[PDB]
C-alpha cells in the first residue's frame, strides 16, 4: 500500500511476499508434492536471493530437473523430486517432520546453492541482441511450464 | 448512576485512547504529557480487561471460564478508573475474570519472574 | 445500469486518490520526523550574526530612499501543496514592491508565481533538489548569484518561513545590508556611544584587517541564509502534513456523499423497473376480457 | 484561540440548551437573561450546570446573609407570571435582577468555582464528576 511511491523497502516479509505472488502464476495444475515442496522453499527464504523474474525457472529446474544429480553433489538417499510417490509420505507426514524434514532442508539448500552458483550468476551477466530474447522467451515458457 | 457513570468513563477513556494512539504516530509517546501517559496506560488496561474466558470453552482453549457478576465488573472499573490499580501489569488484564483474578494472575507472574531472576543469578 | 456505474467509477476514483494522499502523508511524516532533530540544535549558530545585523529599522525610510537596487530572495518551496506560506510571501513582496526592486527567489514555486507576476523584476532563481541536507554550499550559492544580480545593492532581503511550533508557521525577515553601509555603521557603533551593544563588536572588527572582514561579512550572510533555508523547510513538511490531512478529510466527505447517491439510486433503480413491468402485466390483464361461461348453469 | 465576549456566551448559551426535563419559565429565562447579559463570563463551561443549579434549586445570599431583595427571589415561583407580565427588563423588576444575579454570581465566584479549581485528588476529581453529571441530568 506504501509502495505507490516512497520507494518500497524490502523487508523479508516483502522479499518473501513477491514470490509467493510470483509462484501463484501457472496455466496447468500443479501436482500436490512440486507445489508444497515450492512453497515451503519459499516460505523459509530458500528464494531470497532469487531474483523475482527468475522464481518460474528455480521452480521448473527444482520440479523437472535435480541440479545435484547434475554436479553429482546430491547426498539425499530417498528425498528427491523425481521420486513422484513421496506426495503420500508427504501428506502423512508433514514436511515439518523429522523423517522428512532434515532430507527437504539439504536439498532446497543444495539445489538454491547451485542455481544461485550456476544459471542465475550467466543471467546476471547476459548482455546481447539474440541473448536477452534467449532469456526472456525462457522466462515465459517457464512461467507457463509450471 | 454508579453503572451509568462508569460506563460513560470507560466510553471516554477508549475515545480518547484513540486520537492519543494517533498522536504518538507523529510524535511518539515520549512527546505526549504525563497525564496523556497515564490515560495511555489505563486505557490499555482497559481494552485487555474488557476480553474474558468463556467456561464453554474450558475444553477446546483449555482456560478455566469465569462468570463476573454485574456489581464486580462495575467495582473492578471504577477502581481501574480512579487509579488504585496503576501498579498492576498490564498483562494481568489479559483473559480475566473480576478483579481477583486479575489479582491472582499478577501475583503468579510476579513469582514466575522472581523463580526466572533467581535462577539465572545460579548460573 | 449505467447511471449507477457512473456513481461507482466516481467513488472508485476517490477511493485511489485517498490511497495516494496517504502515501503523500507517510513520506512526509518521514521527512519530518527525521527533520524534527533541527529543533533540538537550532537557536544558537545565529548570536554574533545578530549584532552583525540585527538592526529594528523603521519599515519606510528603509525603501523610500533607494538609491539603488534592491535585492529580495523569497523562500519558495519546490512543490505546492504546502499551505498559505507561498501565497503569504507573495503578499509580503507584492507590498513592497518598488523601482529598484529585483526578485532572485528560490524555487519552483516562487519562481512560476514570480515569472508570471513579476516578468521584468525577475531576473531568475536558483532550485535545489530536496536529495541531500541544507549545506553550507548551498547558502554559498544563493549570495554568489544574489551578488552577480546587483552588486551595487543597497540591501539583500531573505523572506522565509520560521517554524514556531507544529501548528505555527510564521514570516521572517533577513536583512543583509551591503559592505559599504554596513562598515558605516560598524564605524559609528564603534566611535559613538549610539549602538552601546555593538561598541566592542564593532572595535573589535576595525582592530582586524579589511579581508577578514569581507569574510566575516559573507560567512554571516550565508548562515542567515542557511538558517532561513533550513527552517523553510522544516515549515514545508509540518504544513505539507497540516493540508495533506485536510486533503483527506475533504476526500472522504466526498466518499460519504458520492457512496449515499449511489446507494439512493440502485434503490431508486430496483423500485422503477419492477413498478414498469407490473404496469405492463396490468395493462395486459385489463386488455384480457372473459367470454361468455358455457358451463351447465341450470345444473346446480 | 482568539474567544471574543460573542464566542463566550454563545459556548455558554449551548452549555445551558443541555437539558433532560422541561424547564419551567421562570428558571429557564433567568438563566439565559444572566447569561446574555456576561454573569457567566468568569464560570468555566463546564460548571455552567452547576451554576444554573444554585440559581434555580438554592439560593447563595440567604445562605451566607448579604441579600436584600424584596420581591425577586427564585424561591417565588409565583413572580413567573409577573415577569410574563411585565419582562424581565422592566423597571419594576429589572434592579432587583441584577441584584440578584451579581450577589449570585459574586458568591459563586468566591466559594463554589474556588474550591472546584483546587481539586487534584483522584478521589475529589471522581465526586466532582458525579456531581456535574447530577447537575447535568437536573437543570
Ligand atoms: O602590518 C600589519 C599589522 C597588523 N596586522 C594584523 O592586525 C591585527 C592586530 O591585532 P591586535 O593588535 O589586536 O592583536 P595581536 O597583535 O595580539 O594579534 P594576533 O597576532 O594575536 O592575532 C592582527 O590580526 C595582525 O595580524 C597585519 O596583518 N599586518
Amino acid at each position: 500500500a506504501d509502495s505507490v511511491g516512497g520507494q518500497q523497502v524490502q523487508t523479508i516479509p516483502m522479499i518473501r511476499g513477491a514470490r509467493f505472488v510470483a509462484l501463484f502464476n501457472q496455466k496447468q495444475p500443479s501436482y500436490f508434492m512440486n507445489a508444497i515442496v515450492s512453497l515451503y522453499a519459499c516460505l523459509n527464504g530458500y528464494l531470497d536471493d532469487v531474483k523475482v523474474q527468475y522464481v518460474k525457472f528455480y521452480e521448473y529446474l527444482l520440479v523437472h530437473r535435480d541440479l545435484g544429480i547434475m554436479y553429482g553433489t546430491a547426498k539425499n538417499k530417498f528425498f528427491y523430486m523425481y521420486v513422484q510417490e513421496l506426495n503420500y509420505l508427504i501428506r502423512f507426514f508433514t514436511l515439518n517432520s523429522p523423517i522428512l524434514h532434515g532430507e527437504l532442508e539439504e536439498m532446497l539448500k543444495q539445489h538454491t546453492h547451485l542455481f544461485l552458483q550456476h544459471y542465475q550468476s550467466k543471467m546476471n551477466a547476459i548482455k546481447s541482441e539474440k541473448d536477452v530474447k534467449a532469456l526472456k522467451n525462457l522466462l515465459y515458457s517457464c512461467k507457463r511450464a509450471v | 448512576v454508579d453503572h451509568y457513570n462508569v460506563a460513560q468513563d470507560v466510553v471516554q477513556m477508549l475515545t480518547k485512547y484513540r486520537e492519543l494512539q494517533d498522536i504518538i504516530a507523529v510524535l511518539g509517546i515520549d512527546e505526549l504529557s504525563e497525564e496523556d501517559k497515564l490515560i495511555v496506560d489505563r486505557a490499555r488496561k482497559l481494552v485487555k480487561f474488557l476480553s474474558q474466558p468463556f467456561q464453554v470453552a474450558e475444553v477446546f482453549t483449555g482456560m478455566t471460564g469465569h462468570y463476573v457478576q454485574l456489581d464486580d465488573t462495575i467495582d473492578s472499573f471504577s477502581g481501574l478508573l480512579m487509579g488504585t490499580y496503576d501498579q498492576v501489569p498490564e498483562m494481568a488484564f489479559y483473559m480475566v475474570g473480576g478483579i481477583n483474578s486479575v489479582l491472582e494472575k499478577a501475583k503468579k507472574m510476579a513469582e514466575e519472574a522472581a523463580e526466572l531472576e533467581k535462577m539465572r543469578r545460579a548460573r | 445500469s449505467g447511471k449507477l456505474r457512473l456513481y461507482k467509477e466516481k467513488l472508485e476514483g476517490y477511493n485511489r486518490f485517498y490511497s495516494i494522499v496517504k502515501t503523500i502523508k507517510m513520506v512526509t511524516l518521514a521527512k519530518y520526523r527525521a527533520a524534527q532533530g533541527r529543533i533540538r540544535t537550532r537557536d544558537f549558530s545565529l548570536r554574533y550574526t545578530e549584532l552583525a545585523f540585527s538592526k529594528p529599522q523603521a519599515s519606510r525610510d528603509a525603501v523610500v530612499a533607494a538609491k539603488n537596487a534592491l535585492v529580495y530572495i523569497p523562500i519558495t518551496t519546490n512543490r505546492g501543496s504546502c499551505g498559505a506560506l507561498n501565497s503569504n510571501i507573495v503578499r509580503c513582496i507584492d507590498s513592497v514592491v518598488s523601482s529598484k526592486m529585483v526578485l532572485m527567489p528560490v524555487g519552483k514555486r516562487g519562481i512560476d508565481s514570480f515569472s508570471k507576476l513579476y516578468p521584468d523584476e525577475f531576473r531568475y532563481g536558483i532550485i535545489n533538489d530536496m536529495k541531500e541536507s541544507m549545506h553550507f554550499g548551498y547558502a554559498t550559492f544563493v549570495i554568489e548569484n544574489a551578488y552577480e544580480v546587483s552588486k551595487d545593492a543597497d540591501r539583500y532581503q531573505v523572506i522565509f518561513n520560521r517554524f514556531v511550533s507544529a501548528g505555527v508557521q510564521r514570516n521572517a525577515v533577513y536583512n543583509i545590508p551591503s559592505y559599504e553601509k554596513w562598515k558605516e555603521d560598524l564605524a559609528d557603533a564603534a566611535s559613538s556611544d549610539n549602538q552601546k551593544n555593538r561598541y566592542l563588536f564593532a572595535n573589535a572588527l576595525q582592530n582586524e584587517e579589511e579581508q577578514l572582514i569581507r569574510d566575516f561579512f559573507d560567512f554571516h550572510a550565508a548562515l542567515a541564509v542557511l538558517n532561513a533555508v533550513g527552517e523553510n523547510e522544516l515549515s514545508e513538511q509540518a504544513a505539507r502534513l497540516v493540508a495533506v490531512e485536510g486533503q483527506l478529510t475533504n476526500i472522504s466527505s466526498l466518499q460519504q456523499r458520492t457512496s449515499s447517491l449511489y446507494n439512493k439510486t440502485r434503490q431508486f433503480g430496483i423500485t422503477a423497473a419492477l413498478i414498469e413491468i407490473l404496469s405492463a402485466m396490468s395493462s395486459l390483464e385489463g386488455n384480457a376480457m372473459k367470454g361468455v361461461r358455457r358451463n351447465k348453469f341450470w345444473e346446480g
